[PDB]
DNA sequence: TCTCCGAG
DNA sequence: TTCTCCGAG
DNA sequence: CGTAGCTGAGGCCTCAGCTACGTTCCGTTTTAGAGTCATGTTGTTTAGAATGGTACCAAAACCTCGGAGAA
DNA sequence: TCGTAGCTGAGGCCTCAGCTACGTTCCGTTTTGGTACCATTCTAAACAACATGACTCTAAAACCTCGGAGA
């Protein structure tokens, strides 16, 4: 039943008032317990739509209301199936599913 | 709600930032968001961590767990404000009638006795499962001819054979001891977000120990532990405990819903106390 | 056991040696041997702690209090094997007799009215001083009448002016605020050490309030607050916090002994529970 | 009812030799139909895995070998349901499913 | 294959850069992927473009329409060399029997005039979609009959009224003319890519059209057009025009296979062919 | 209908204005009614038109033409209402019966090994030359015995030593390679301008090759490359392509005429056309 | 005396 | 001097 | 008119490293509204493979034999 | 050996506009093997999208006792 939240941002930079509210969304999110993929590009694990459902209204509330910035939900098993073309794929527990975990 | 059981066994640091548990080895780093986390266990004694870590360990639900020399639990923290409303739940703890306590008592320790028998009829043993039956039919307010005694004894002698005990020293009494420990935990943690004392047992109030009301109210599960540990009985205790772990990873049905263990338990929890409060007839069963 | 009541409130690291509490701060640096110690309060949220420490610290089962940003209680260790004296104090609290319960309230609530009026006789209203004590002198036990209140509005009506309420947001009433917390954590802390539930208080009551027993033990000292508050009634607020700190810094006339504060509230806590225990008579006294 | 694969890059700038390889790269695929989604993740339509499975070869074949890249594919259906925190829509025809076009 | 159909009636540029057909409006712009492609119309006459957008254009099977003043199809690209291999197929062509070339062809109109009285029968005339599978079971090779003629008489006369015939110029005549322009272009497009001629039609060798066997081959497809254009005969033209363009949107059964259009035309006319150079017998039905 | 076939090989907007085609290249322009023009050739793909112009183009019946990269036909229009004369040629082309086909083969094939023989007695070999115009006497219709690749042979041996070969990688190959498809393209433009399909060959029949036709129609051309290729063959390829454009650049006796290359070919295919649909005897020559 | 406001 | 076998079409 | 390949300007996106900040109730109970969360259930996607193929391009095969090189 | 918010600037990513150099390299036919293609249907299995029926908080107003600054 897991779930996973995919988001992307392009945001302008251009201004004092337009870097405020990256740096404070980017935080939101880092607060919010997403992970970052790549620069510009952050996954937030789930567990429900409900779980969901929520997030997205956590989101629409600290909106920046500047830039473009997409979403898109999968599954675990869709996010799973994505496929590295090079580099490898990242080992923090974080970025796992597992229900039990080990710091060694 | 949160769902991770996260397990240290490394010289480590423990800190705290941007609601992420904060993971230090020397090599190796780790962060991990803390709405994830339902459980922490600190394996050895080779652990540093942050007050303000602690507090936000409270502030999640999150059941810390602390440890021996030797890797075993020896005990938990234990939060005084599970809820805005403590103090309400507390009051109507005490109101709590002498004859009410025993109802619910003893038909949770009925809960006992039955996953009991149909543990014991899971391994073959027909007649010993259909012999513990007749043992909880034939029952009275607060067990005074001690039959969850008898039911227990032949229990453990048919699992684990005439000559075992149950108070002797051994790699299978270790294991239900670490299970039956896990249990007590997770109901301690639910009762006092309940709002209700862990002390105040329905049969004990706290003559012996802190933990009765929890130690009174995980009684049905212990056959959950028993099953993992018979299935492991001849492997090394190390075995036994990862084996145990299972308990927060599956899955079992409760209410015609197959339901995650943390989750049932604070169902199961509330609903008792509900009954004990009053606010309900019937009593949540639980079925293995 | 022991005997120490060991308090931290330093960024430090606290590590264990040589069956010695091990206390580094930046420049101090302090060894204590754990059969000495009773208690192990953190206060802050600065704190930094090894796991080899938390087991030898349940071995002697010296009791450990976790606390949140603003210095309150918000947990506790729970071992499984084994308790502190604390635990059993419980009982006793619910024990606690009715009419005990008002006796101590009232005579607190007493010494609560005379520090007032003591309070307004020092900025010269000789007159409104003595008017206080009169409601003092009519109090009957949980105060029915309301002579409490009434008392109190005379006294922040003649301090602050006819004008001035409770509730209206001024650099004053938040100068107040800070400073009632500032003393509630103080007794809250004192309290959970004697092995209390704060919950439970003697008319307080509040389901919201989960430190009602708290609330009622503290009110004798309010008026110490009033005090620094009043002198820097113009004063911008920023300026009243900096001002109030000196509650620590400084000495009261409690016992013909000049005391600190915290070291007061120790032993004004401890001997007032004694009494409800009924363990002894002769409440404790605190004269402004 | 059509498939959408999903490429997001992160690649090395620091060397001449590891830009060169990039804007081969970014060519390759402004060459094969691809979309500029946001800085650095492009998405290519396609009709059928068959369409899907040819076009991984045809990445496999390109790899850089340089930095992080990564491929997920997605369905239309999922695609559609994505929602734009904010900003507008994609119009371009490149990047609707509509198969009349003006 | 390519899916799309494009359609330009802005004052525009069209060019060509790394595989992307370019569109520059005056404000507004586009690329689009070739590959994507399956159909260029160019409505107006206010349209400027390149001859290498043109020749990979034709490089993709791409489908070109130029049109009039009007916007009316006035014609299309012809490539010569639709293969690797135009001159392999181009021999078969020629060693094609007058005899096969009739029952092939015959084959062909019978399948006309199954789809006109299924047409029929679907406007509720039971018994003219009946009368019209008549002059069906009854005919020779290459129709010396003209009974082409007499369903496609009733046909229209039933549809549209008996004191119409088709050669008036009104809103419908207009709608079947340039439905079935289209409908021959498919054709025109396939042929060539299979490695035929498009003027040596089954019947008539080109006297004076040289899309014969295009003509030829679409003839059981023009019933789809009918259909549109009756359901919308009480419209102006120009909502007839886009009601058209269903015609590449959606699908029909071919094979037991739910098949696009342009799809069905490709196997349609490739498995004809093979029967003519007698590679296969049976015919593609519709 | 008209009477002008218009070629554009320049970077260039074509356009319409007046009943006039309108051509826009850089510094020339030029404005051409379009009741004169019978064809227009589109060599280049540099080259930009309007979509009013192409109905125009079709409102006279025009034939337009479309060539790729490498300047050949790829394409042309094809009106729904509407021909070009050439349209009717393609009949003509297939009722081209077998015999006649061989003897205009034969006639251009025996020009090939004419010029290629006055080639070699160019540079001095004199027998050589002499030992080739044996080979052209022993000609019966379609080569049936292979003189054409026995003169060819001797040819290239000749030139460029016993040694070589025609598939070997060189300069030299790749030099005569590139004109000979420069050659073969010319051809192939001027014979669908007269509605003539490339594919369909006298003798040349080659599934793979689309040109058949128009490399029959080249093969007494050839030495002409070959003199350029000869005496630059020596040099670097680069220098080779330059060399070659003077094709282009020069004139050549055809008709007791100098005249230019692709007017050469453009009576020369036109009158050889003519020969096999029968509407005139005497094929043309050509002589280096 | 009378009637609110509002401390607890 | 008769032989093979290369490679232009 | 197009490809290929490069440069450099300037807009994105991070991170390590600065700065300044850090306890504001206590008469209790009701009520209303906006946060939680975890499961099971609908008809409907969907991977992924299977099915039956076409389009191109080289390499290697087939041709006739007059002559260069072998013997 | 605690945490927060917020800002700065170095330097790494990522794009675009703007330069440069460049641009027809077969023609004996046919067969055969390899590497691309491409649009369909069919299968259990996966999914999204409610529906279910809960529990946790917080503010604000509702409730209480009456001495008092006042009409
Ligand atoms: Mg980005
Ligand atoms: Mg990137």
């Amino acid at each position: 039943r897991y779930m996973r939240l995919l988001l992307m941002f392009d945001m302008p930079t251009d201004t004092a008032s337009d870097r405020k509210a990256y740096r404070k969304f980017r935080k939101f999110l880092i607060n919010e317990g997403f992970i970052m993929h790549q620069f510009s590009v952050y996954s937030k694990i789930l567990l429900n739509d409900t779980a969901n459902k929520a997030m997205l209204a956590r989101l629409k509330q600290n909106n920046p209301q500047r830039g473009l910035i997409t979403l898109l939900n999968v599954t675990e098993k869709q996010f799973s199936r994505m496929i590295y073309l090079h580099g490898e794929q990242d080992n923090r527990v974080a970025n796992s599913d597992e229900r039990i975990v080990f710091l060694g | 709600m949160g769902w991770r059981t996260v397990v240290v066994n490394k010289h480590s640091k423990l800190s705290y930032k941007n609601n992420h548990l904060v993971f230090k080895a020397i090599d190796h780093q780790e962060l991990i968001h803390l709405s994830e986390i339902d459980v922490l266990l600190l394996e050895t004694t080779d652990i540093s961590l942050t007050t303000m870590l602690l507090k936000r360990l409270i502030d999640e639900k999150i059941l810390v767990l602390f440890c021996d020399d030797k890797r075993l639990p020896i005990g938990k923290i234990l939060p005084f404000y599970g809820r805005h409303d403590s103090s309400l739940q507390l009051t109507r703890q005490l109101a709590w009638t002498e004859e009410r306590k025993g109802q619910v008592w003893t038909a949770i320790i009925a809960q006992k006795i039955t996953n009991q028998s149909l543990h014991l009829a899971q391994r073959d043993y027909g007649q010993k499962a259909a012999a513990l039956l007749a043992m909880r039919a034939e029952l009275r307010l607060f067990d005074p001819a001690n039959r969850e005694g008898h039911a227990a004894r032949s229990y453990f002698n048919t699992l684990f054979g005439n000559d075992f005990t149950r108070e002797q020293e051994n790699d299978i009494n270790a294991g239900l001891n670490y299970g039956y420990t896990l249990l007590l935990s997770i109901f301690a943690r639910e009762l006092v977000q309940t709002g209700c004392f862990t002390q105040l047992g329905l049969k004990h109030a706290n003559q012996f120990n802190d933990f009765n009301l929890a130690s009174d109210l995980m009684e049905p599960f212990r056959p959950l532990v028993d099953q993992i540990i018979y299935e492991n009985r001849k492997e090394a205790f190390p075995i036994m405990k990862r084996k145990l772990f299972a308990l927060f990873m599956n899955t079992y049905m409760y209410k015609k819903k197959q339901m995650f263990l943390t989750n049932i338990a604070t169902d199961y929890t509330k609903h008792v106390v509900k009954v004990l409060n009053q606010e309900e007839e019937g009593v949540p069963e639980f079925g293995i």
